[PDB]
This record gives C-alpha cells, structure tokens and sequence, in this order.
C-alpha cells in the first residue's frame, strides 16, 4: 500500500470516468523528492566514506 | 561477528518493532483530498465551453450578419443592443474555497 | 580492467535499477494541462470580432 501511494498505481488511482479528468497529484512522491537529496548529500560530502 | 550478517534500518522507529513507517502513512488521505480538488478544477474549465459566439435572432439580416462574420462593417437593429448582445463564452472564474482547501 | 567498457550514469536513480527516470515523468500531466490553457486563451482573443 505504502508504494502505491509513492506512484499512482494502485488503490490510489483514480477512477476512469469518460469526459473528465483523471490527473492526480504527487503530494507523497514531492515529499520523498525533498528528503533523497538531503540524506544523500552528508554521506558524498568527502572522498573518505568512514573515518 | 558470530550473528546474522543483516542490518535493519527504520525509518520512523515503531515502539518494539522491526519495521518502520514511511511518510506515506500520515499523508494517505492528505492526496486523496488533494487529488479531488484539482481534478473538479479542470473538468470545470474544461467542460466549460470556450471561442463560441452566440447571437440573437434578429438583430441582424441576412447581408449584414455575412458581413459582420466576415470582418466588415455592419448595421444592426437598434432594439437590441450588440453590446449585451453577441455573447463571447469563456472559462468561469474559479471558486475561491477551492483554491482555499 | 577485464569487465566491461560501458558505463552507466543515471539522472533520478531507480530502487534497484539500471535506468533512472528523467524530469519528463513527473511533468506529463502539468504539461498538457498548461498547453489546454494557453490554447483557451487565444482562441477567446483570435476568435473575437475586432
């Protein structure tokens, strides 16, 4: 369920009704953007991995 | 090391558990709601007619009504008034509370 | 080196995946709902008598 909330795919997906719209936004998938390169970025900040 | 060569990692620690919970927990009505509003946004505008022009019976003869949608000068009758008249349909202002929610 | 010469650079890295996933795929939607826009736009103004 966790994962199908992080894309569109699963119960998460709207229906698909004719003449209207079937957009969804990403409000989980933009805080997860926010946090990889946060996490990331102290980890690669030297040559040296372990001190 | 005599023990289990796996390593768990958390997220959001649970109390006396293994696994953790993801930020996508907390946020599973959040989108949903979310998702609601902006599509009622679009099919409003969408469905909405746009570029049409409507023009009462009428005002206009057969060669000025020609003349008139073929970019030229035209006369019309003065009881009704082009003005109010020959509506131009176009996208209907969105509501403030949906923008607000 | 006695492997492969190829190497491999992704843009967005995928959980367990060779190929990322350019910004392409985030943008599908607002894309096409901004040209719908836009297109609304000037056929109120160009259609208009003037």
């Amino acid at each position: 369920e966790w994962n199908d909330l992080m894309r569109i795919e699963g119960k998460a997906k709207p229906p698909k009704v004719k003449g209207r719209s079937q957009v969804q936004p990403k409000l989980v998938r933009r805080q997860a953007e926010w946090r990889y390169s946060a996490l990331t970025e102290p980890f690669l900040g030297s040559n040296k991995l372990f001190k | 090391d005599g023990k289990l060569p796996f390593v768990l990692i958390p997220y959001m620690p649970v109390k006396r558990d293994m696994y953790g919970e993801p930020d996508a927990e907390l946020l599973g009505d959040n989108q949903a709601v979310l998702g609601a509003v902006m599509r009622g946004m679009i099919d409003l505008l969408g469905r909405s007619a746009n570029g049409q022009r409507g023009m009462p019976k009428g005002m206009l003869d057969a060669l000025n009504s020609r003349r008139y949608r073929e970019g030229e000068d035209y006369e019309y009758n003065p009881t009704q008034n082009p003005a109010q008249m020959i509506i131009e349909h176009k996208f209907p202002e969105l509501p403030q509370s949906a923008l607000t929610m």
